[PDB]
């Protein structure tokens, strides 16, 4: 579908292009137990 | 001696006063310092678009 000088009648072929994704990382909470309590034992002092 | 008892705790309830300004002031630190760097994720978007 050429011209006499083989420039072409048509419209060329566009390709709308992609847009650029967004990033997007891994966010995660921080998990941990907490911790128990040491054996008691009378101490040799007083409460006060 | 029940005076000098409850100026310790109040004492201690100063100590934890401060610390408590402390933490909230600098959770709110963190917390714009990460809307900042969110904002500006989503402003090097539109740049590169």
């Amino acid at each position: 579908n050429l011209s006499i000088d083989g420039q072409p009648l048509s419209l060329p072929v566009f390709a709308a292009p992609a847009d650029p994704a967004a990033l997007l990382s891994a966010a995660a909470a921080a998990s941990g137990g907490s911790k128990p309590l040491p054996s008691a034992d009378i101490p040799a002092m007083r409460f006060p | 001696q029940a005076l000098d008892s409850a100026r310790s705790l109040t004492g201690q309830l100063m100590q934890f006063g401060s610390t408590l300004l402390g933490l909230i002031e600098r959770r709110d630190a963190e917390a714009m310092s990460e809307l900042l760097q969110n904002q500006a994720g989503e402003l090097m978007l539109s740049s590169l678009r």
